[PDB]
């Protein structure tokens, strides 16, 4: 349930010689959700733009 | 909770869920689908707990270690740790023992997304102040009680959590915006939550233009001039791998 401790997990990417032009933004929704599953939480609601895929989510 | 995607990296911030690094082998594998390349991992772990805040450190590396076939690993401040697989801004405030006449405003008998409840929420809180209409916003009221919220702004983020329960009360702030200083920032933050104690943690690697400044002696709006109903202790800077920089400073109200 929603409470005390807080986590935080960050992983960041290198784009290299031969990485798709838009990253990992080249994903759409299926990938994260699958991602989401693992801590066995779900996707509430969502906000796009350009640049990120904001995803709030609950247990 | 809250989950951010970019071009190059994941964010994942949750309460109260199992072990994160369940979701390590998910988003390795998205970056190898794109062809990009895992250059950082950085989780939080608690090694050391005061009266007013798990698996062992050794457990979290060992498990961290099982999903990749080499790297360096440490701490970043004393709460986070990294992996670094060698070949931007991040402020982030935690805040403990927060307004009481706020945190009332985070219990709710009932979930509910963003609408006209939580709308309530954030313009009774001043919430609405931090995460303005240059924003999109959308946040989440759990039962029975604590609070997300995230916001974006082209490239910009910002996010913040609540845990409001009593006996410890929490809440968290991160954001990547750029600024000079960050004085406005932060005590907009401390407008909300008005806690008895906070700290932030800035990121001040010398090519970046906050820490350009700081190296340089600029003023970024950490300092105690901004403060004047906290005491400043034991401000802590690491080049915490070689090349980068952390800034950690501690705050509390006067009795
Ligand atoms: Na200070």
């Amino acid at each position: 349930s929603f409470e005390g401790p807080e986590k935080r997990l960050e992983v960041i990417m290198r784009v290299v010689d031969g990485t798709h032009v838009s990253g990992l933004l080249a994903h759409d929704d299926d990938v994260w959700q699958k991602v989401i599953d693992a801590i066995c939480a779900h996707i509430v609601s969502r906000e796009f733009n350009e640049y990120i895929r904001s995803y709030v989510l609950s247990e | 909770x809250s989950l951010f995607v970019m071009k190059d990296r994941v964010i994942l911030i949750t309460c109260g869920t199992i072990t994160l690094l369940n979701c390590v082998p998910l988003i390795c594998e998205a970056v190898s689908t794109v062809c990009g390349e895992v250059e950082w991992v950085s989780f939080m772990h608690k090694n050391y707990s005061f009266p007013w805040e798990h698996l062992s450190m050794a457990e979290e590396f060992k498990t961290l270690r099982s999903h990749f076939p080499p790297f360096i690993f440490g701490p970043i401040d004393s709460d986070h740790y990294f992996l670094y697989f060698h070949s931007d801004a991040q402020l982030s405030m935690t805040m403990y023992g927060l307004d009481r006449n706020q945190t009332k405003h985070w219990y709710s008998d009932k979930m509910l997304p963003t609408g006209p409840e939580t709308a309530v929420i954030r313009e009774a809180t001043g919430l609405s102040e931090v995460v303005d209409d240059s924003w999109i916003l959308h946040d989440l009221q759990y039962e029975p009680c604590g609070y997300s919220i995230n916001a974006i702004r082209g490239s910009e983020y910002q996010t913040i959590h609540i845990t409001p329960e009593e006996h410890c009360s929490f809440a968290s702030y991160e954001t990547n915006t750029c600024a000079l200083n960050y004085s406005k920032c932060i005590c907009g933050v401390l407008r909300v939550f008005d806690p008895e104690r906070f700290s932030v943690i800035v990121f001040i690697d010398p090519d970046s233009a906050v820490g350009k400044s700081y190296h340089s002696g600029g003023t970024i709006g950490v300092e105690p001039e901004y403060y004047p109903n906290y005491e400043a202790h034991h401000r802590t800077v690491n080049e915490y791998t070689p090349g980068h920089w952390v800034l950690k400073v501690n705050y509390v109200k006067r009795a």
